[PDB]
């Protein structure tokens, strides 16, 4: 099931891509979701090539973009319980914004994002919005780039996409 | 609107890898 596996991937991904501490926080917080997980074909492979690919990301964004204005104007750098349903919105916004055109340069930068959102949420626990976030992307994922992603052989589409 | 504005800063760093990625 592809909103199923899609899942298993931001998981990974986000546990691969963390330090120490938030390595830690977001593995027990997962733990304790008590949440379903699929094995992924090549998943290894494709963590890889998104790990080398958000690196790409990273590297230019931290050139041309800050981030402290959004996470500010999302709500998300407060010590304040952060409002779930309005912070949906503007991430579905956001999306819709991204993938106005689809490929794997704009997927990678799904993830990239989706990274810095959660490491910015786990600055202060904030456990629910960083599992909704996840939720979030994985319904959007399965609604408007799975039959594109599948045309591309499916999610290993990325190892390939990366040399 | 404004956090649409956002998903197409995000969208141009995403062109950028799409291009280089390309088997050219």
């Amino acid at each position: 099931d592809f909103r199923l596996q899609t899942s298993t991937l931001c998981h990974s991904f986000l546990l691969a891509s963390a330090n120490k501490q938030d390595t830690d926080y977001l593995t027990d917080l997962l733990d304790n979701t008590n949440i379903d997980l699929t094995c992924v074909p090549n998943g290894q492979e494709i963590i890889h090539s998104l790990l080398q690919l958000v690196g790409d990301f990273n590297q230019r964004f931290s050139q041309t973009h800050e981030i402290e204005p959004v996470a500010q104007s999302l709500g998300i750098d407060s010590d304040k319980p952060v409002d779930k349903t309005a912070l949906e919105i503007f991430y579905l916004e956001i999306l819709n914004g991204l993938f106005e055109k689809l490929n794997w340069g704009r997927i990678v930068a799904m993830f990239a994002f989706l990274r810095i959102l959660v490491l910015r949420l786990s600055k202060h626990g904030h456990s629910d919005a960083i599992q909704m976030l996840i939720k979030t992307t994985s319904q959007y994922s399965d609604e408007k780039l799975k039959n594109w992603i599948n045309l591309h052989d499916g999610w290993s589409g990325l190892i390939e996409f990366s040399g | 609107s404004t956090m649409g504005q956002v998903g197409r800063q995000l969208a141009i760093i995403g062109d950028d890898i799409n291009r280089r990625y390309d088997s050219e």
